C-alpha cells in the first residue's frame, strides 16, 4: 500500500476500485461459464475435437507439437480476445461517464467496507468462481459438468 | 510422468520464492 | 565471573540474569557472538518458546492416539497409530486444512516477530493473556519460568521419542510395539 | 564539473590561460615564482576537460592539472 | 585473532626468529627439540619404508600405525627448525 | 552467402598446397595474419604502448644501451593509420589470393 | 531520487549517459555516495545470498525441465542411443518443416537436445525417474526461498552483522575448510555409498528405505573394528553392467583406478573413497586457526614472522595481513585467480578422466563442457588480474607495505614487464616462424623440409605416468622401478590398462603439432599475463603519468598532450588483455576440438599430418567441419542444426558489430548526434515529442566496454555453434 | 501440462518484460 505509492496512486492493488472491477468481471465470468455450458449443450461450437492446422492458424495452431488446440478453442479464443480489445478501448479510451479503471488523480478510492449491492454480488461471484475451480481440481471433473 | 498437481505445487513454491525475491530486492535497494 | 549452571566455566558475557531462565548456560557463547554482532536475544528467546510449545503439543500428540482412542475413526481408521507413519498418511483434505491454518497463523506472527516495536514482550502473542491480569510481578516471572522449563523439557522429549520410535519402534514404560 | 588545480611548481609562463578556450584560468599575483604570477581556476564550473592547459604546460610534470568529475550541460559542451 | 591481539613476530631486523613463533613450544629447549626431531625422522622413515618400500601397500596391508608415524617426518622438519631457532635464541 | 560462395569456393585456395597455386595459399594465410595484426593498432592505444616502452627502456638503460633517439609509442593518428593500412592490406590480399586461386583452378 | 540515487553526480548529469553510468556503477558499492564500510559489507552479504538463490533456482529449473519435458526415463534404458532432451520448444515462428525437424528424441513435440551432460550426471548420481528430478527441483526451490529470506533478514537492524565479524578471518577459514569443503565432501561420499553405488548395482535406495537398507552387508562393524579392508574386499567385476546387479560387488570404498569398462568412467567406489579421504584432510585443516579456544594459529603472526634472513625479500610478508583483510579487491583477486585455475583444472580433468556414465561416448557434451569451462577459466583469470589492478590503484598502502614483498613487486615491475615482453616476443617469433616454415615447405610440394620438433618432454611425462608406446621405459612404464612396484596392488593394475588402452582420452598421443600448438598456448598465456601484470603494476603511475592513482582505475585518458595518452588507465589494460584471453582460449579449444574429432573419428593421422602447418587447421578443422553447420538450412530445406547455423551467423554479426565501437570513437558519433538532434527539433509534428535526457554519444570507456562486449558474446556464440553442431553432424 | 507453455511463455516473455521496461523507464524519469 504505502510501500507501493506508484500502484497505490492509480488504484492498482488492494483497493475498493479494483475489488469493484474484479467483482464485475467475476459476475460476467460466471455468466460466461453458464452461457458456454448451455452453448456446448446446444450445437454452436464445432464438434469432433478437430485440431487446428498450420494452413489456417499457423504456428499458433501447434499442429504437430501436442496440446490438441481445437476449433471450439479457437472460436472462444477469438471471443475473449475481442473482449480484451474492447477492454483496452474502454480502459484507456474515454470514460463514457462510467467508471475509470484507474483511480485518476482527483478521485480517492471509495470508503472500504446499489453500488454496495454490486460489491456484495461481486464478492459472492468471486467466491463462486473460486469454489467452482477448486471443486473441479479436487474432483477431477470438468467445470461444466460440475456446474451442471 | 510429472502430474498437473505436481507442476502447480512447484509453481506455488516458485511464487513464494518470487515474493521473497521482491522483498530482498527492496531491502537491498534501501 | 563464573556461570551458575556450569560452575567451572566463565559466565557468558551476553547473559546477565535479566531474562527468564538465565542460568548462564552458553558454553559456545552463541549469545556472546550475537551481542558482538549487534543483535539482541529476543529472537533466540522467542524461538526457544516457539520450539518448546510446539514440542509440548507434539509430545502429547505422540502418545495420545495409541494410549487413547484414535478419534471416532470416520477417516482415521486407515492411518497407522505409529506417529512416524501417521505423518505420511494424512489425507490431502486434512493435510491442506492443517497446513493452511498453521501458515496463516504464523504469517500473522511473522510481522510482530520481525518488528522494531520494543513493547512486544517475548512470546506474548495475546492468545489467552487474560489470566495475568491478577498475577503479581513475581508470579508472572515464575509462571514464565515454568513455561520455559516445560518448553526446554519437551524439546529433548521429542528427540528421545522420535529416535526411540525410529530405531526401536516402542517407548519403554508407556506405549509399546506401535 | 571538473576540478582544476594548480601546484606551486608554476613558473608563471602564462600559456595555460592562452590555451584556455573557456576562460577558466587566470593569472594572479604570487610570491613564490620569479615572474610573480601563478595560474588559478576561479571558473572551474565552465571547465569542459579538453586539457589544452595540460598540453601547453611546459613543466616536467603538469603544474596545472584537471580531474574529470561530475558532468553537466556546460562540461559536456552541449549546445542543446 | 584480531589485528590488535597478535604477537610482534616480525624479525627482519634480526638474525633469528623470536621464540614466540613456536607458540606452545616457546620454552621447550633446543636439546628436546633436536632429540625429538631425530627420533621422529628415524621412526617416520622406518614407518614409510615398512609401509610402501619394504612391503607393497594394499587394501589388506595398509597399517594405521605406519600411516600415523609417517606424519612424524614433517613434524621432524618442524622440530629441527625449532631446535635451530631455540639454539639461536639461547634456550 | 557464407556456404555457397565463401566456404564452397575456398576449397581451391585451401587445397592448393603442393601445387602451383600454393603461393596463393600462403598469401591467403599471410593476408589473414595481417588483417588480424591490424586489429592491435585499431583497438589499442598509445598510452599502454608508451608505458610498455618505458619498461623496455628501463631494461635497456640497466645495460647502458638506451638510444639517444628516445623510443616512443606511435602517435595516435599514426596508430590509426597503421591499423587501417594493415587492415586494408590483409583484407585485400585475402580476397586477391582467394579469387585468383579459385578462378585459376576452376576456369 | 533520480535513478542514480547512489551517485548524486549522475543525478545532476543531464544527458543520456546518466542512465548508462548508473546501471554501470550500480554494483560498484565501494564508491557510492555516503557509503560506510559496515554498510558495504552488509550489502555485499545480502547480495551474496541473492546470488546463491539464483544459482539454486537455475539448478531447480534445469531439473524440473528435464523431469517434465525431457525423456529421462527413456534415456535411462538406452543411454548410448537416445539423445537427451533439454526442454520443449515453444515458438509460434516455427514452420511445419522446422516442427518436423525439431520433433526428435522419441517425443511428439519439438525439443532441444541437451549438450550439458546433466542427464549423465544425474544418472551416475542415482536419479532414475522423473519423480526424483521433480523432488530435487522442489527442494532446490525451497532452498532458494530460504536463501532469499536469509538475505532479507540479514539487512534488518537487529540482524545486521558487524564489521568485526565480517573481518574475522580465522573463524571463516576454519569453518569453510572443515565444514563447507570437508563435511560437505563427507556428505557427498555418504550419498554415493548409500544411494549411487546401490543404484548402479541395481538397488532402489530412496528416503523411504535408506534408513533400513545397509550400504554394506557387514555394516559399520568393520568401520569400528578397524578392519576397513572389508569395505574394499569384493570389488565390482570387469563384466559389471551399470544399473544392474549382474557382475556387481559389495565393496563401498576401493582404489581400483582406471575406468569402469562398460561406462568408461571412474568407479563410484573410487569416487566415494576420494571424497571420504579428501574430507578427512580438509576437516583436519580446518582446525588450523585460532578461534576462541587458544589452540590454533594467528595469520597475522605467521605473515609477520615469514621474513627470510638478511632481508632477502625486504621486510617479508609484513603488512600483508592488514592489506588483505582491509582491501576486498585483493581478496576478490585471489579468489578469482584460484577459481580460474580450478576451472581450468576441471576442464582438463573431466575429458581425460570422465566420471559420469556413458559421457565419454557422448562427444557433443564433452566438447561443450570443455569449451565452457576453459572460457570461464579465462574470464576468471582476467578478472583476478583486473581486481589486482583495482587493489593497486585503490587499496594499496605503501606506508603499510614499506619494503614489503608486495612493494618490491612495484619496485622491480620494470624488470618483470620487460622480461614478460621478452618471453612473449620469443615465443611468438619462434612459434609463428616455425609454423610459417612448415606452411611454405608443405606449400612448395616438399613436406620433408618441415621442422618438426618431437614433444620429448611431454612424452617423457606420459611414459613416467604409464604410457609405453614411446618406449622411454622410465618409472611406471618400467615394471621393476620402485615407483611401479610400490603401487602395484592398489591402482596401477587398472591405471596401466586404462592409460595404454588407445580407446581413451587419457594422455593422448602427442606429436610435432602438439609441440607447436603448446608453444602457441604459451605465447597466449604469456602475452595475456604481460598485458594484465603491466596494467596492475602501472595502475598507480607511470613515467607518462606518475599521478594515475589520483585519476583512479577507469578514466578515458590524459589528453593529447605528451604525445597522446590513449588507453592509459589500466582498465584499458584489462580491456586489451580480454582480447588475448579470448585468443588463447580459442587456440586451446581449437586444439582440443580438432584433436578429439580426429581421435573419435579414428584418423589421428589427420591431426598428426596436417596440424604441423596452419592451412591444415584452416582446412581439415574449420573448413572441413563447417559443412554440417552451414548446411543447417539451405535452399532445398532445413535440418535440426538450423538453429546452430542461425546462431553461428548471429555470433559472427555481434563479433562484427563490436569492431564499430572498437574502431570508431566518440567525436564522429557526437557530431552526428548533434545533427540528429537538430533534425528532430526542427521537423514539425515530431518536435512536440521531446526527450528529457539530452542524447549524447557514448563515453569513451563506455564504448570500449560495448565494443569488447560485442566481441566476447560474438566469440562465444560462434564457437558454441561450431563446436556443438559439427560434432553432432560428424558423429 | 501441455497447456502451460502456451499460457506462461508469452505472459512471461512479452507482457512481463514489457511492463518491466515501462516501469524502469518511468522510474528512471522521476524528478
Ligand atoms: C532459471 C531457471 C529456469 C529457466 C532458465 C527456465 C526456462 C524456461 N521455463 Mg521455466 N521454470 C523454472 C525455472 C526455469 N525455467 C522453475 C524452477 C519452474 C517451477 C518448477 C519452472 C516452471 C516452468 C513451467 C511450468 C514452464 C516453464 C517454461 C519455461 C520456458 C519458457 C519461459 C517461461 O515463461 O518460463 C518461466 C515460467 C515461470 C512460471 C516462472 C519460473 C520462475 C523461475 C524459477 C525464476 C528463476 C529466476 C533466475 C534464477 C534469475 C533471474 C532471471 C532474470 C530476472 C534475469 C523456458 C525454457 C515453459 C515451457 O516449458 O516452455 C516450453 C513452461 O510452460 N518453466
Ligand atoms: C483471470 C482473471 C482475471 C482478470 C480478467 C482480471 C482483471 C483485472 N485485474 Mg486481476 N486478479 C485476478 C484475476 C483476474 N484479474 C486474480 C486471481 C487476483 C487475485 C490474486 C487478482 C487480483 C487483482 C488485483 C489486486 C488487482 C487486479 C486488477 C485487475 C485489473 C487490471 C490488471 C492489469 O492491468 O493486468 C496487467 C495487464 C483488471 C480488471 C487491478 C485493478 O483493478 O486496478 C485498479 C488490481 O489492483 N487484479
Ligand atoms: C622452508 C622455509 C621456511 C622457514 C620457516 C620458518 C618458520 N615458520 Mg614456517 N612455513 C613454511 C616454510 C618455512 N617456515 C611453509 C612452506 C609453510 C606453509 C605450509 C609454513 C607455514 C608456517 C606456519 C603456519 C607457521 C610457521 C611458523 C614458522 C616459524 C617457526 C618454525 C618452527 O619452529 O616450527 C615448529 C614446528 C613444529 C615443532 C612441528 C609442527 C610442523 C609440522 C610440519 C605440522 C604437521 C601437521 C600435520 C601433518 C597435520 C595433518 C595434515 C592434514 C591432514 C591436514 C619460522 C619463522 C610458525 C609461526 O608461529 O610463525 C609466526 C607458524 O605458525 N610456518
Ligand atoms: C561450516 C560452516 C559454514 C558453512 C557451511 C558456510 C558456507 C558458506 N559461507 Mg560461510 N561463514 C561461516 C561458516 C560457514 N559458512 C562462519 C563461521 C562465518 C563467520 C566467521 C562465515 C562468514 C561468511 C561470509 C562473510 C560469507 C560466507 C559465505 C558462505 C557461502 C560461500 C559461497 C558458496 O556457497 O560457495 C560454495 C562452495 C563450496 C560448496 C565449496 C567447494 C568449492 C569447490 C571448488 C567446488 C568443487 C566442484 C564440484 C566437483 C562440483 C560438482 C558438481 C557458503 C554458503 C558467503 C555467501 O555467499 O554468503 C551468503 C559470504 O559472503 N560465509
Ligand atoms: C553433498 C551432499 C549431498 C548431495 C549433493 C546430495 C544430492 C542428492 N541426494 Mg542426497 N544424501 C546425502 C547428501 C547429499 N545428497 C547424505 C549425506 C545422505 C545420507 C546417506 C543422502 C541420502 C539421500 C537419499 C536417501 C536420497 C538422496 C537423494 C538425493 C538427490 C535429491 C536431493 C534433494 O531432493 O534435495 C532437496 C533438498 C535440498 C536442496 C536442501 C538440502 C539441504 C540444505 C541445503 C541444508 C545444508 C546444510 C540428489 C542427487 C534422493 C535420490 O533420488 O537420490 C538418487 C534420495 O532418495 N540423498
Ligand atoms: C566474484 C566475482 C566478481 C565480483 C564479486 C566482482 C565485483 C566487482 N567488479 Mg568485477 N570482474 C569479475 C568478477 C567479479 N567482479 C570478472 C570475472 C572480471 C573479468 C571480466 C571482472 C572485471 C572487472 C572490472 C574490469 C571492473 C570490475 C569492477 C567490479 C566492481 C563493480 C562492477 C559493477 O559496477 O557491476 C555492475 C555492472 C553492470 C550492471 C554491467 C553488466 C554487463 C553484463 C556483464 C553484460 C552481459 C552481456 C550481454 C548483455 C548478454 C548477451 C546475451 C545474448 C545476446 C565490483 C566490486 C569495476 C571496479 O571495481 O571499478 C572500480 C571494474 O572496473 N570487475
Ligand atoms: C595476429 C594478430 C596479432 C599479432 C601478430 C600480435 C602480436 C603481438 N601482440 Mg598482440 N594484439 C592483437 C593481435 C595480435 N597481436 C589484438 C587484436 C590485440 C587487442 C588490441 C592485441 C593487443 C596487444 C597488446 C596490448 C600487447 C600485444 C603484444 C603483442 C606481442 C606478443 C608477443 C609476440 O608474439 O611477439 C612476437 C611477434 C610476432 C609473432 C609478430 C611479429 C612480426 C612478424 C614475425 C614479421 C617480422 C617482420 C617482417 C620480416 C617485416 C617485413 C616488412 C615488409 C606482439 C607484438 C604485447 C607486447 O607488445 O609484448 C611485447 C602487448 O603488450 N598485443
Ligand atoms: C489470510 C489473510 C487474508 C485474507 C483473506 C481472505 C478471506 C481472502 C479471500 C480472497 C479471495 C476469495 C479472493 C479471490 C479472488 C478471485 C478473483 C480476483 C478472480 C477473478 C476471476 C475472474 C475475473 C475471471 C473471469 C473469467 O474467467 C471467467 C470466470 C470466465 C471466462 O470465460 C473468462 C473470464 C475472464 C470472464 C489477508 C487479508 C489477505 C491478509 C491477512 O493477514 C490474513
Ligand atoms: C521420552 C520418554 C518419555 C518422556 C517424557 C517427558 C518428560 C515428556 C514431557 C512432556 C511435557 C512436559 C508436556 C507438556 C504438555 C503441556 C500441555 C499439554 C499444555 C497445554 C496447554 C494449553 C493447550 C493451554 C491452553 C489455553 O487455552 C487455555 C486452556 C487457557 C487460555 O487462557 C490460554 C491457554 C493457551 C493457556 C516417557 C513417556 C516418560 C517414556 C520414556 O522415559 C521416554
Ligand atoms: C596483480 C595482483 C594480484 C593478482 C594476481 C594474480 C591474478 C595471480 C595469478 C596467479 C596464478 C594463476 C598462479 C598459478 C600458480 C600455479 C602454481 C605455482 C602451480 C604449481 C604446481 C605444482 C608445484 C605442481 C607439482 C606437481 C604435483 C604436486 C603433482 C604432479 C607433478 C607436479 C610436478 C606437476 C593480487 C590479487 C594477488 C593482488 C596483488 C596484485
Ligand atoms: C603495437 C602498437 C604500438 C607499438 C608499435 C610500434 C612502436 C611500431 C614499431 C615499429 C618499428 C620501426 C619496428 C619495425 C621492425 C624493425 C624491428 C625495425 C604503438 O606505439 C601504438 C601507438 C598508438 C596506437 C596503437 C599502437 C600499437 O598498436
Ligand atoms: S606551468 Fe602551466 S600553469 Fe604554470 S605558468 Fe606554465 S603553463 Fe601556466
Ligand atoms: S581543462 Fe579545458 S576548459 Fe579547463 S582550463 Fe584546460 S582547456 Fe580550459
Amino acid at each position: 500500500a504505502a510501500d507501493y505509492p506508484w500502484l497505490a496512486k492509480y488504484g492498482f492493488g488492494p483497493t475498493v476500485k479494483a475489488e469493484r472491477w474484479n467483482g464485475r468481471h467475476a459476475m460476467f465470468g460466471w455468466l460466461a461459464i453458464l452461457g458456454t455450458g448451455v452453448a456446448k449443450s446446444h450445437g454452436w461450437l464445432p464438434s469432433g475435437d478437430v485440431a487446428l492446422t498450420y494452413n489456417e492458424w499457423g504456428g499458433l495452431a501447434q499442429q504437430g507439437f501436442n496440446t490438441y488446440i481445437t476449433n471450439e478453442r479457437a472460436i472462444i479464443m477469438i471471443a475473449h480476445v475481442h473482449a480484451l480489445a474492447v477492454s483496452a478501448a474502454a480502459a484507456f479510451g474515454p470514460q463514457v461517464l462510467g467508471d475509470s479503471l484507474t483511480l485518476l488523480d482527483g478521485e480517492k478510492d471509495e470508503d472500504p467496507y446499489t453500488p454496495a449491492a454490486e460489491m456484495a454480488n461481486g464478492r459472492m461471484a468471486m467466491m463462486g468462481i473460486i469454489a467452482v475451480v477448486l471443486t473441479s481440481a479436487i474432483s477431477g471433473k470438468d467445470i461444466l459438468e460440475v456446474v451442471d | 510422468m510429472i502430474t498437473d498437481s505436481q507442476i502447480f505445487f512447484a509453481l506455488c513454491i516458485a511464487l513464494t520464492a518470487a515474493v521473497l525475491a521482491i522483498g530482498l530486492g527492496r531491502q537491498l535497494y534501501v | 565471573e563464573r556461570s551458575a549452571s556450569i560452575p567451572f566455566l566463565k559466565k557468558p558475557p551476553a547473559l546477565d540474569g535479566s531474562m527468564v531462565g538465565d542460568v548462564g548456560f552458553d558454553p559456545l557463547g552463541i549469545s556472546t557472538t550475537i551481542i558482538e554482532l549487534g543483535g539482541d536475544l529476543r529472537y533466540v528467546r522467542e524461538a526457544e518458546l516457539m520450539h518448546g510449545r510446539q514440542a509440548m503439543l507434539a509430545t502429547v500428540g505422540f502418545v495420545f492416539p495409541k494410549l487413547f482412542g484414535k478419534l471416532p475413526a470416520e477417516w482415521a481408521k486407515d492411518i497407522s497409530l505409529n506417529p512416524l507413519e501417521a505423518q505420511y498418511q494424512i489425507p490431502p483434505v486434512a493435510l491442506g486444512q492443517i497446513a493452511i491454518s498453521i501458515a496463516i497463523a504464523e504469517g500473522l506472527r511473522s510481522r510482530i516477530v520481525f518488528s522494531n516495536d520494543p513493547d512486544y514482550v517475548v512470546g506474548d502473542h495475546g492468545f489467552g493473556a487474560g489470566m495475568l491480569k491478577g498475577k503479581s510481578e513475581a508470579q508472572v516471572k515464575d509462571m514464565k519460568m515454568k513455561e520455559l522449563a516445560h518448553c526446554r523439557l519437551a524439546m529433548v522429549a521429542i528427540t528421545g521419542m522420535f529416535f526411540q520410535t525410529a530405531i526401536t519402534g516402542s517407548l519403554y514404560p508407556l506405549v509399546d510395539k506401535f | 564539473s571538473h576540478s582544476v588545480r594548480v601546484y606551486d611548481t608554476c613558473i608563471g609562463c602564462t600559456q595555460c590561460v592562452r590555451a584556455c578556450p573557456c576562460d577558466v584560468l587566470e593569472m594572479v599575483p604570487w610570491d613564490g615564482c620569479k615572474a610573480g604570477q601563478i595560474a588559478s581556476a576561479p571558473r572551474a564550473e565552465d571547465c569542459i576537460g579538453c586539457k589544452r592547459c595540460e598540453t601547453a604546460c611546459p613543466t616536467d610534470f603538469l603544474s596545472v592539472r584537471v580531474y574529470l568529475g561530475s558532468e553537466t550541460t556546460r562540461s559536456l559542451g552541449l549546445t542543446y | 585473532v584480531d589485528r590488535s591481539e597478535a604477537a610482534d613476530t616480525w624479525w627482519g631486523d634480526k638474525d633469528y626468529p623470536p621464540s614466540i613463533v613456536l607458540g606452545i613450544g616457546k620454552d621447550v629447549p633446543s636439546s628436546i627439540f633436536g632429540v625429538t626431531s631425530g627420533l621422529a625422522f628415524a621412526i617416520g622413515v622406518y614407518c614409510v619404508a615398512q609401509s610402501n618400500l619394504v612391503n607393497i601397500l594394499s587394501g589388506s596391508t595398509v597399517n594405521g600405525f605406519y600411516v600415523a608415524g609417517a606424519l612424524l617426518v614433517p613434524y621432524s622438519w618442524g622440530l629441527h627448525v625449532a631446535a635451530w631457532i631455540q639454539k639461536q635464541n639461547g634456550k | 552467402w557464407l556456404r555457397d560462395f565463401l566456404w564452397s569456393q575456398a576449397s581451391q585456395v585451401i587445397q592448393s598446397y603442393g601445387s602451383a597455386l600454393s603461393a596463393y595459399g600462403i598469401i591467403f594465410l599471410g593476408a589473414h595474419f595481417i588483417w588480424a595484426f591490424s586489429l592491435m593498432f585499431l583497438f589499442s592505444g598509445r598510452g599502454y604502448w608508451q608505458e610498455l616502452i618505458e619498461s623496455v627502456v628501463w631494461a635497456h638503460n640497466k645495460l647502458k644501451l638506451a638510444p639517444a633517439i628516445q623510443p616512443r609509442a606511435l602517435s595516435i593518428t599514426q596508430g590509426r593509420a597503421v591499423g587501417l593500412a594493415h587492415y586494408l592490406l590483409g583484407g585485400i590480399g585475402t580476397t586477391w589470393s582467394f579469387f585468383l586461386a579459385r578462378i585459376i583452378s576452376v576456369g | 531520487t533520480k535513478f542514480p540515487k547512489f551517485s548524486q553526480a549522475l543525478a545532476q548529469d543531464p544527458a543520456t549517459r546518466r542512465i548508462w553510468y548508473g546501471i554501470a556503477t550500480a554494483h560498484d558499492l565501494e564508491s557510492h555516495d555516503g557509503m560506510t564500510e559496515e554498510n558495504l559489507y552488509q550489502k555485499i552479504f545480502a547480495s551474496h545470498f541473492g546470488h546463491l538463490a539464483i544459482i539454486f533456482l537455475w539448478t531447480s529449473g534445469n531439473l524440473f525441465h528435464v523431469a517434465w519435458q525431457g525423456n529421462f526415463q527413456q534415456w535411462v534404458l538406452n543411454p548410448l542411443k537416445v539423445k537427451p532432451i533439454a526442454h520443449a520448444i515453444w515458438d509460434p515462428h516455427f514452420g511445419q518443416s522446422a516442427i518436423k525437424a525439431f520433433t526428435r528424441g522419441g517425443v511428439s513435440y519439438p525439443v532441444n537436445i541437451a549438450t550439458s551432460g546433466v542427464y549423465h550426471w544425474w544418472y551416475t548420481v542415482g536419479m532414475r525417474t522423473n519423480e526424483d528430478l521433480y523432488f530435487g527441483a522442489l527442494g532446490l526451490l525451497v532452498l532458494s526461498t530460504t536463501l532469499l529470506f536469509a538475505g532479507w533478514l540479514h539487512l534488518q537492524p537487529k540482524f545486521r552483522p558487524g564489521i568485526a565479524w565480517f573481518k574475522n578471518n580465522e573463524s571463516r577459514l576454519n569453518h569453510h575448510l572443515s565444514g563447507l569443503f570437508g563435511v560437505s565432501s563427507l556428505a557427498w561420499s555418504g550419498h554415493l555409498i548409500h544411494v549411487a553405488i546401490p543404484e548402479s548395482r541395481g538397488q532402489h535406495i530412496r528416503w523411504n528405505n535408506f534408513t533400513s537398507t545397509l550400504p554394506h552387508p557387514e555394516g559399520l562393524t568393520p568401520f569400528f573394528t578397524g578392519n576397513w579392508g572389508l569395505y574394499a574386499e569384493n570389488p565390482d567385476t570387469a563384466q559389471h553392467i551399470f544399473g544392474t546387479s549382474e557382475g556387481a560387488g559389495t565393496a563401498i570404498l576401493t582404489f581400483l583406478g582406471g575406468f569402469h569398462p562398460q561406462t568408461q568412467s571412474m568407479w563410484l567406489t573410487d569416487i566415494a573413497h576420494h571424497h571420504l579421504a579428501i574430507a578427512v584432510v580438509f576437516i583436519f585443516a580446518g582446525h588450523m586457526y585460532r578461534t576462541n579456544w587458544g589452540i590454533g594459529h594467528s595469520m597475522k603472526e605467521i605473515l609477520d614472522a615469514h621474513v627470510p634472513p638478511k632481508g632477502r625479500l625486504g621486510a617479508g610478508h609484513r603488512g600483508l595481513f592488514e592489506t588483505i583483510t582491509d582491501s576486498l579487491h585483493m581478496q576478490l583477486g585471489l579468489a578469482l585467480a584460484s577459481l580460474g585455475v580450478a576451472t581450468s583444472l576441471v576442464a582438463q580433468h573431466m575429458y581425460a578422466l570422465p566420471s559420469y556414465a556413458f559421457m565419454a561416448k557422448d562427444y557433443v557434451t564433452q566438447a561443450a563442457l570443455y569449451t565452457h569451462h576453459q572460457y570461464i577459466a579465462g574470464f576468471l583469470m582476467v578478472g583476478a588480474f583486473a581486481h589486482g589492478a583495482i587493489f593497486f590503484v585503490r587499496d594499496y598502502d605503501p606506508e603499510v607495505n614499506k619494503d614489503n614483498v608486495l612493494a618490491r613487486m612495484l619496485q622491480h615491475k620494470e624488470a618483470i614487464i620487460s622480461h614478460l615482453s621478452w618471453v612473449s616476443l620469443f615465443l611468438g617469433f619462434h612459434t609463428l616462424g616455425l609454423y610459417i616454415h612448415n606452411d611454405v615447405c608443405v606449400a612448395f610440394g616438399t613436406p620433408e623440409k618441415q621442422i618438426l620438433f618431437e614433444p620429448v618432454f611431454a612424452q617423457f611425462i606420459q611414459a613416467a605416468s604409464g604410457k609405453a608406446l614411446y618406449g622411454f621405459d622410465v618409472l611406471l612404464s618400467s615394471s621393476t622401478s620402485a615407483a611401479s612396484v610400490a603401487s602395484s596392488k592398489i591402482w596401477l593394475p587398472g591405471w596401466m590398462e586404462a592409460i595404454n588402452s588407445g580407446k581413451n582420452s587419457l594422455f593422448l598421443t602427442i606429436g610435432p603439432g602438439d609441440f607447436l600448438v603448446h608453444h602457441a598456448i604459451a605465447l597466449g598465456l604469456h602475452t595475456t599475463t604481460l598485458i594484465l601484470v603491466k596494467g596492475a603494476l602501472d595502475a598507480r603511475g607511470s613515467k607518462l603519468m606518475p599521478d594515475k592513482k589520483d585519476f583512479g582505475y577507469s578514466f578515458p585518458c590524459d589528453g593529447p598532450g605528451r604525445g597522446g595518452t590513449c588507453d592509459i588507465s589500466a582498465w584499458d589494460a584489462f580491456y586489451l588483455a580480454m582480447f588475448w584471453m579470448l585468443n588463447t582460449i580459442s587456440w586451446v579449444t581449437f586444439y582440443w576440438h580438432w584433436k578429439h574429432l580426429t581421435v573419435w573419428g579414428g584418423n589421428a593421422a589427420a591431426f598428426n599430418e596436417s596440424s604441423t602447418y596452419i592451412m591444415g587447421w584452416l582446412r581439415d578443422y574449420l573448413w572441413l567441419n563447417s559443412s554440417p553447420l552451414i548446411n543447417g538450412y539451405n535452399a532445398f530445406g532445413m535440418n535440426a542444426q538450423a538453429v546452430w547455423a542461425w546462431m553461428f551467423l548471429f555470433g559472427h554479426l555481434i563479433w562484427a558489430t563490436g569492431f564499430m565501437f572498437l574502431i570508431s570513437w566518440r567525436g564522429y558519433w557526437q557530431e552526428l548526434i548533434e545533427t540528429l538532434v537538430w533534425a528532430h527539433e526542427r521537423t514539425p509534428i515530431a518536435n512536440l515529442v521531446k526527450w528529457r535526457d539530452k542524447p549524447v554519444a557514448l563515453s569513451i570507456v563506455q564504448a570500449r566496454l560495448v565494443g569488447l562486449a560485442h566481441f566476447t558474446v560474438g566469440f562465444i556464440f560462434t564457437f558454441a555453434p561450431f563446436v556443438i553442431a559439427s560434432t553432432t553432424g560428424k558423429f | 501440462a501441455s497447456f502451460l507453455p502456451s499460457i506462461l511463455t508469452p505472459v512471461v516473455t512479452l507482457v512481463f518484460p514489457g511492463l518491466m521496461f515501462a516501469l524502469f523507464f518511468v522510474l528512471i524519469e522521476q524528478e
